[PDB]
């Protein structure tokens, strides 16, 4: 598991959906449309092209 | 405790002689210090701690054994900012600010990205869990409102990445002078988020007036870094360097501007920009007022050159 950024389209994404690439999320931010995710590291292909998600950054 | 002393650099900010005006103890000013938290029964310190916050792992706590300092680090930073003017210790540019310490950073004074950003929200949103209560736009200076006024981060990487930068951006449009370290690998240009234009970026001199060798190039302003007594924990007192060191006196220097703004005027001033020389800007007053070190103007050494409070003082209230 590596923990991840993910910067979404709020009306577009939905948190829940992390779950069905096997993530969990950590904190959704109230001041930007941002989420933290835990995902396994061979997910991060997939999320990236998840509804809504714009970019997924690493946590440095 | 030992009997007070000021340290070197609080003098050389020119601090003292600002506190007959204010020592920062203007109710709507807070200075957010994101940290590795505080020692908040420390007696130098305790009266000045308005607020304790841990970012750690993604999970928000106000539980002070969550929020106490595991390093040392925080306690050392906040206490250059507002170690209290009395019989003890040391004091700090602010002697009498609120401090809001939001802990970003692990014991090990290590921290991610992501609880950083975390910690600015913390900042933004205050105690109260809301930016702008009262929906007027107006965050930092609105009595209203619990925002923090500076944010002071003690802290830097070499990733720029877009949510962080993201979140710096909702600090500066809710005014919130913004305050970094410039890192200490000797580089040519600061780290981040000290790199980006919303926020000052804090070079270190030592006690001859030299810079640092140290101190990543192309700052904004300097102050202090180099041999700076302190806070530390458990109630006592240490001396340390670093750019880390240097910043929590430019974050002085700014919540002394605003205080006093305030106390005169019932509002703050802008935040302002980089290339800012005028006196209608916390930057722009930061820039002229700083004592212009080495080469004529803005070098890579000492940016605009160390900052000095009395001077941006006057300049904000003339
Ligand atoms: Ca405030
Ligand atoms: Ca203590
Ligand atoms: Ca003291
Ligand atoms: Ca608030
Ligand atoms: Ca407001
Ligand atoms: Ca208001
Ligand atoms: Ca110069
Ligand atoms: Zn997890």
């Amino acid at each position: 598991t590596i923990r991840v950024i993910v910067s979404v389209d709020k009306a577009k994404f939905n948190p829940h959906e992390v779950l069905g690439i096997g993530g969990h999320i950590v904190y959704q931010f109230k001041l930007i449309p941002a989420v933290v995710v835990d995902v396994p590291a061979n997910a991060v292909g997939k999320l990236k092209k998840m509804p809504g998600v714009e970019k997924v950054e690493f946590d440095h | 405790q030992p009997a007070q002393t000021i340290p070197w650099g609080i003098e050389r900010v020119k601090a003292p002689s600002v506190w007959s005006i204010t020592d920062g103890s203007v109710s709507v000013i807070q200075v957010a210090v994101l940290d590795t938290g505080v020692d908040y029964d420390h007696p130098d310190l305790a009266a000045n701690i308005a607020w304790c916050v841990s970012t750690l792992r993604g999970k928000v706590s106000t539980k002070l054994r969550d929020c106490a300092d595991q390093n040392g680090h925080g306690t050392h930073v906040i206490g250059t900012i507002a170690a209290l003017n009395n019989d003890i210790g040391v004091v700090g540019v602010a002697p009498g600010v609120q401090i809001y310490s939001v802990r970003v950073l692990d014991a090990r004074g290590s921290g991610s990205y992501s609880d950083i950003a975390i910690g600015i929200e913390q900042a933004i949103l205050g105690p109260d869990g809301v930016a702008d209560k009262d929906g007027d736009g107006i965050i930092a200076g609105d009595p209203d409102d619990d925002a923090a006024e500076v944010i002071s981060m003690s802290l830097g990487g070499p990733a720029d990445d877009s949510y962080l930068y993201d979140m710096i951006i909702q600090a500066y449009n809710a005014g919130i002078v913004i305050v970094a370290a410039s890192g200490n690998e000797g580089a040519p240009s600061p780290s981040y988020p000290a790199a980006y234009p919303e926020v000052i970026a804090v070079g270190a001199i030592d006690s001859n007036d030299n810079i640092a060798s140290f101190s990543n190039r192309q700052p904004e302003v300097s102050a202090p870094g180099v041999d700076i007594l302190s806070t530390y924990p458990d109630d006592s007192y240490e001396t340390l360097m670093g750019t880390a060191m240097a910043t929590p006196h430019v974050s002085g220097v700014v919540a002394l501007i605003q205080a006093a703004y305030y106390q005169k005027y019932g509002k703050i001033l802008p935040v302002g920009t980089f290339d800012d020389i005028s006196k209608n800007t916390v930057r722009g007053i930061l820039h002229i007022t700083a004592d212009d070190l080495g080469p004529t103007g803005w070098d890579a050494d000492y940016g605009y050159g160390v900052v000095r409070a009395a001077l941006a003082v006057q300049a904000a209230l003339g």
